[PDB]
RNA sequence: GAGGUAAAGCGAAUGAUUAGAAGUCUUGGGGUUGAAAUGACCUUAACUUAUUCUCAAACUUUAAAUAUGUAAGAAGUCCUUGUUGCUUAAUUGAACGUGGACAAUUGAAUGAAGAGCUUUUAGUGGGCCAUUUUUGGUAAGCAGAACUGGCGAUGCGGGAUGA
RNA sequence: CCUAAGGGGGACUCAUGGAGAACAGAAAUCUCCAGUAGAACAAAAGGGUAAAAGUCCCCUUGAUUUUGAUUUUCAGUGUGAA
RNA sequence: GGUUGCGGCCAUAUCUAGCAGAAAGCACCGUUCCCCGUUCGAUCAACCGUAGUUAAGCUGCUAAGAGCAAUACCGAGUAGUGUAGUGGGAGACCAUACGCGAAACUAUUGUGCUGCAAUCU
């Protein structure tokens, strides 16, 4: 006989962290959510109303509504050759903001007040971002380190 | 300090013990009893479990007990100490500075005798404690009390030979 | 030979409950429900009167919660009773009842909303709740919060409760843990509610007590002795700090003798300091040295 | 008259551990 | 009854041990573990030689066994009863399954027996003796690879008996002190926890 | 962001498991009894304490690699104040807005025979193979899953010959 | 399977061990201390739960009415359930 | 800086054993007519702040403490693993190549930080 149960398969993704519970911090229910916030889903096997179906467990997406308890999140999930766009009613218990929001957020404003000081120099500022490059050329002194020749061990037994 | 008046050993509780093995008339007899003793209403306690041999079945009312503090706690002690004429044994003190006895004929200890009611034994167990176990016991901030305040079998054999002029054998 | 129970795995895998749970002074559990906020009511807060009782005071709060930790709006004590000429009794279910009253005017001082909703000018003990002025704004709402007090018919912090209401504030509640509240009569008699605000019982007490133990009215209220303030003139006192509470409820700090920075100072003049890595190292060396008279 | 209640939450169970009388 | 080792050689399944949900599982033929003179103190015996596996394999509790009789009997043979305390180094615990005791339709197979799965370099056997019976205790363990399949290495430790230190570090810690019997084994010294109760377990400890 | 597989662990929980050692007032027994005292002794066995060998698909504190969700702007960021029967004690907010500011480095890489959209219909719905992960089985040119690539549907050069 | 084993509130803390109390003993009842859950939560197992979701008490019927949206299985049809 | 009330993160905060703690606060503490609750004013309820005490709670310090946290020319570039070959080996398995890379162990260091309001030698 195949099981295959709404929470089945849940048995450690479902779990609280270790030494992590019981009753849940406040901030849980004094963060506020807006339409158009980007929040990672997580369930908590403690609050079992509201708790998003296995699927979305580690997923992130967008707030669309707005309730008394809860949120709705929009997640786009594949099925076959699309996707589809889903629409979950979560409590906040299972809720959190994302942290992409707010660095990026951070290189526009960065991004801002570099550009309008260079316009205040009357000079130019490059933005785009850019991947780590092959470094320089560098010349390497030998005070105190004279180079070391080393050369490979013989085999040994150390049971 | 240890000499602080704050740490004067005194009575908590004393709690009386009628484990009659049956259920019925004889231990409504041990509750009147009690009632009489003590001028309070008794509790009767239900057996936890079931046992054949014992012939008690689970919550089929067995024993009766009933605690009483205060200045009635120490008359109704005294008047059991005279029982034994002030002579208990080391063994029943215990480790947390509790201590207590038991008589077997209720009529010793000088109440009326009915021929009805009958004469059951009786147990005593006496709670000691200082002043400042409400610390332990309160609703809010509660917490443990610190070990030199805490009552141990030597303090109160002590304690209890001081007050009463008795002897604690050790057989 | 029974087992060790404190071994090091049952320290290891021991889970600690929140710092002030294990002190014993939030349930977290009540204050979870008080606090939360529908959450498309976004960031208006819920505001707590937060009432708690010590052996001497009664501390009343107006909190509104947030993540950095709870915030004070405004907070009266019964320790300012004495400026509204209540200086014994600072833990009366009507000294409760006083304290309700002045963080209440001293908060809608605080917001503007002295005219409208001034309250029950004319106290008299019926169960009664703040309406809102029709064409006008709503009165300043706040839930009562009495921690891990028991609720009981007769309860003090429901006196805190009842002078909040009559100063103003829209705290919801009923009248069935008020004291003169017939549990077998589902009424409530607003006489004895009247009687509890205006020290009533405590009056009963005094001429009952020195007209049967003058002696012990000469022990437990001494300071009423020294006064020459007998029963019948009681009522007065309340009713007098009553209009004093709302004709000034500002909050007064006191004239401080010292500032901060040197009661600093004194203070850390105590407290023992750390030791030093090196002093430990020192200590442990002479422990260990110390150690060898029993080599045997 | 009065009684004391119950504490323990294995109200079913049958009899106890403990007992055995080997001990 | 027993097929032939060959068809159960390799760590082919996952381990099944007996559990919760298996218990109608024979009993290995292995139970004796620990022998010749087990209760030596450290000092007694201070040269250990191990077989060693070469393989990541299956040894049945049978071959465990028979090569723990083999050895045991050649060394009390040639050097008594008492000159070496030897250990097998690896007990069975995976059980393994027969099937016929129609056709593949419900083919899980029973309890058939116990083998210990070894990996490469696992040691199986140690044996802890004196020096001068070292010629004795290898070829004591020399025959007892031949009850085994696969490669096996009799290596001799450089470590004082079943001691995880050098025969050079057991000495120096043991002339400072650092060490004390505890029956078969040694107790080492932590700079670590209670002063009083290290100093106290410790007398003769020369401290720096 | 999520995860609980490999590995690792068991002087960490659970469960399993080899060996001694030191101790304790229900030591569990035998032995030397002294006349009986349960009060010693020799012993084995229990427990307790600090150690020791070996383990887990349906154990686990920890915990990869590979694989996996979101974001990286003009539909963006900020300022001011309009609408409402919703919300706030409120002149507080919510959503949607008017007006104003930030100009091509408009905010990573690489590519893009361009992007988006619609209708209609065929055949098919027996599969098999190779590497690796993997289950049952002693195993099978056996049976069953995971990812990819193939054969089927494909000739050509090589493997003599061979899906 | 359950008028509570549903709903709300309140009070209490469970398994177990040690030390103690007439008959009473390994197991009857009482007391203190310890007690991170080693218990209990109808029924399989997993997750979850400690001033509670467990034990006890009080009051109740939200196990009610109208229909929409959504999640799982999914063709993003139905049914069940949420 | 201490202290109280309400807190955030929820052991660097817990546990065990000692010792210390000015001022204020908190606390233990005294009493039972009244509201209230108990077998028991022990808990809960109310009254007094009067008769007493820092003994306890609480706070701080001590401990090669247990536990917890952090760091690393610690272990270890080890185990494992993505990718490759008409590599080795009868096989089991192993080496190499381009990448990623633990856990235990060891050593060292640390033992709450802090928001709002009030108050104090
Ligand atoms: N091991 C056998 C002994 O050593 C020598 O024998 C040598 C060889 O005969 C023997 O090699 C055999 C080989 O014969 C046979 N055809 C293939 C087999 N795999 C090899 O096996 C060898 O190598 C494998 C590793 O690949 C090891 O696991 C195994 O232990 C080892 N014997 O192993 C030795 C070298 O590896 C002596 N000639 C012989 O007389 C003696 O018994
Ligand atoms: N960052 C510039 C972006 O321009 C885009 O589009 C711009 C135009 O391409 C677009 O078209 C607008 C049209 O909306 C508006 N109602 C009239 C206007 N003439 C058009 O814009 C264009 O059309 C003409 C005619 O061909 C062109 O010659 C000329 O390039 C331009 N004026 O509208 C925008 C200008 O109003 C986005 N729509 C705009 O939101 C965004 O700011
Ligand atoms: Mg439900
Ligand atoms: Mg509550
Ligand atoms: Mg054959
Ligand atoms: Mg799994
Ligand atoms: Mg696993
Ligand atoms: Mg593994
Ligand atoms: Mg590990
Ligand atoms: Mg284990
Ligand atoms: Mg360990
Ligand atoms: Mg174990
Ligand atoms: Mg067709
Ligand atoms: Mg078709
Ligand atoms: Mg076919
Ligand atoms: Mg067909
Ligand atoms: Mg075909
Ligand atoms: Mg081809
Ligand atoms: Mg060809
Ligand atoms: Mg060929
Ligand atoms: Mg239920
Ligand atoms: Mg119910
Ligand atoms: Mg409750
Ligand atoms: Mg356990
Ligand atoms: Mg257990
Ligand atoms: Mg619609
Ligand atoms: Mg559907
Ligand atoms: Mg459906
Ligand atoms: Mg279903
Ligand atoms: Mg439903």
């Amino acid at each position: 006989g195949k099981s295959r149960g709404y929470r089945s398969g849940t048995r450690y993704a479902f779990q609280r962290d270790f030494k992590k519970h019981g009753a849940i911090p406040l901030s849980t229910y004094l963060k506020v959510y807006k339409v158009g916030d980007i929040v990672d889903i997580k369930a908590n096997g403690s609050i079992q109303k509201g708790m998003p179906h296995k699927y979305y467990h580690g997923k992130t997406g967008i707030v669309y509504n707005v309730t008394k308890s809860s949120v709705g999140v929009i997640i786009n999930k594949v099925v076959g050759n699309r996707y589809i766009e889903k629409r979950v009613n979560l409590r906040v218990e299972h809720v959190k903001h994302s942290a992409c929001r707010q660095e990026f957020l951070n290189r526009v404003k960065s991004n801002a007040a570099k550009k309008r000081e260079a316009k205040a120099n009357g000079e130019t500022v490059y933005l785009k971002r850019q991947a780590a490059k092959p470094r320089g050329s560098r010349i390497i002194s030998t005070e105190g380190n004279i180079p070391q020749t080393l050369a490979p061990v013989a085999y040994e037994t150390f049971i | 300090k240890s000499q602080n008046v704050m740490r004067e050993l005194r009575i908590e509780k004393l709690v009386l013990n009628i484990c009659v093995g049956e259920s019925g008339d004889r231990l409504t007899r041990a509750a009147k009893v009690l009632e009489q003793l003590s001028g309070q209403t008794p509790v009767q306690s239900k057996a936890r479990y079931t046992v054949r041999t014992f012939g008690i079945r689970r919550n089929e009312k067995i024993a009766v007990h009933v605690t009483v503090r205060g200045p009635k706690a120490e008359e109704i002690l005294e008047r059991g100490l005279k029982v034994k004429e002030y002579q208990l044994r080391s063994k029943n003190f215990s480790a947390t500075g509790n201590f207590g006895f038991g008589i077997d004929e209720h009529i010793d200890l000088g109440i009326k005798y009915d021929p009805s009611i009958g004469i059951y034994g009786m147990d005593f167990y006496v709670v000691m404690g200082r002043a400042g176990a409400r610390v332990t016991r309160r609703k809010r901030a509660r917490s443990t009390i610190g070990n030199s305040h805490k009552t141990n079998k030597e303090d109160t054999i002590q304690w209890f030979k001081t007050r009463y002029d008795a002897e604690v054998l050790d057989k | 030979m029974q087992k060790e129970f404190r071994t090091s795995a049952y320290h290891s895998r021991f889970q600690t409950p929140f710092r002030r749970r294990q002190e014993g002074k939030t349930d977290y559990y009540q204050r979870k429900r008080l606090v939360t906020q529908h959450k498309a009511k976004y960031n208006s807060p819920k505001y707590r009167l937060v009432v708690r009782f010590t052996n001497k005071d009664i501390i009343a709060q107006i909190v509104s919660a947030h993540i950095t930790g709870d915030v004070v709006f405004t907070a009266a004590y019964a320790h300012e009773l004495p400026r509204y000429g209540i200086k014994y009794g600072l833990t009366n279910w009507s000294a409760a009842y006083a304290v309700g009253l002045l963080v209440a005017r001293r908060a809608l001082q605080k917001l503007g909303l002295d005219e409208t909703y001034t309250g029950v000018e004319e106290v008299e003990g019926e169960f009664e709740l703040t309406e809102a002025v029709e064409d006008g704004p709503r009165p300043f709402k706040v839930f009562l919060d009495i921690g891990l007090q028991r609720t009981t018919t007769g309860a003090r912090v429901f006196g805190v409760l009842k002078g909040a209401s009559d100063g103003g504030l829209y705290v919801p509640h009923s009248p069935n843990r008020f004291p003169g509240w017939d549990i077998e009569a589902e009424e409530l008699d607003a006489e004895l509610l009247r009687k509890y605000i205006f020290g009533g019982h405590v009056a009963e007490y005094m001429e009952e007590l020195l007209d049967d133990d003058e002696e012990k009215y000469k022990s437990i209220f001494k300071n009423y002795i020294e006064e020459e303030i007998e029963s019948e003139d009681v009522e007065e006192i309340y009713a007098n700090a009553h209009e004093a509470i709302r004709a000034d409820p500002s909050f007064k700090p006191t004239e401080k003798k010292f500032t901060k920075e040197q009661y600093k100072a004194e203070s850390k003049k105590y407290r023992q300091q750390k030791l030093t890595r090196a002093e430990r190292q020192a200590k442990v060396a002479k422990k260990i040295a110390e150690f060898k008279a029993q080599q045997e | 008259k009065n009684t004391s209640s119950k504490k323990s939450d294995a109200a079913p169970a049958s009899a106890d551990p403990a007992k055995a009388k080997k001990k | 009854a027993r097929r032939p080792a060959r068809c159960y050689r390799y760590c082919k399944n996952k381990p099944y041990p007996k559990s919760r949900y298996n218990r109608a599982v024979p009993d290995a033929k292995i139970r004796i573990y620990d022998l010749g003179r087990k209760k030596a103190t450290v000092d007694e015996f201070p040269l250990c030689i191990h077989l060693v596996s070469n393989e990541l394999e299956q040894l049945s509790s049978e071959a465990l066994e028979a090569a723990r009789i083999c050895a045991n009997k050649y060394i009390t043979k040639v050097s008594g009863r008492d000159s070496f305390h030897l250990r097998v180094r690896v007990h069975p615990f995976h059980v393994l399954r027969i099937n016929k005791m129609q056709g593949m339709r419900g083919a899980w197979g029973k309890p058939h027996g116990l083998a210990a799965r070894v990996s490469i370099g696992q040691i199986i056997m140690s044996a802890r003796t004196k020096d001068s019976n070292k010629d004795v205790v290898i070829e004591g363990l020399r025959r007892a690879r031949y009850k085994f399949p696969g490669q096996q290495k009799i290596i001799i430790s450089k470590k004082w008996g079943f001691t995880p230190l050098n025969r050079d570090e057991y000495i120096a810690k043991k002339t400072n002190g650092e060490v004390i019997d505890d029956g078969a084994y040694v107790k080492f010294l932590s700079r670590k926890g209670n002063l009083e109760a290290n100093l106290q377990q410790f007398p003769n400890y020369q401290y720096s």
